């Protein structure tokens, strides 16, 4: 849909959301993409307040999140440091 | 069954 780029400061606890999706772990039938399922209270994503449950993750910094496995996505999002560009697209 | 990960 509309490409949103959200800029986040990584909190001590991490980014403050949870994801599902990936190759071999579809969150929706026929769709491999990475989705945000939860935004925890008091976290970085919550307090910035642009990210939303249901949002498809497209990229984190210099790493692409289209058609990757759940594990490639998890290491990509956890191997960040302090400052993060998050590319997402909002649901239709 | 699907995997959800904290981040």
């Amino acid at each position: 849909a509309a490409i949103m780029e959200i800029k986040l400061i990584k909190g001590p606890k991490g980014l403050g959301f949870s994801i599902a999706g990936g190759v071999g772990n579809q969150h929706i039938p026929g769709d491999n993409s990475i989705y945000v399922t939860k935004i925890i209270e008091g976290g970085a994503a919550h307090k910035d307040g642009k990210l939303q449950i249901g949002d498809k993750l497209l990229a984190v910094n210099s790493v692409c999140l289209e058609e990757v496995t759940h594990e490639e996505a998890v290491t990509a999002l956890k191997n960040t440091s302090d400052f993060v560009y998050l590319k997402v697209a909002k649901p239709t | 069954n699907e995997k959800v990960s904290c981040v």
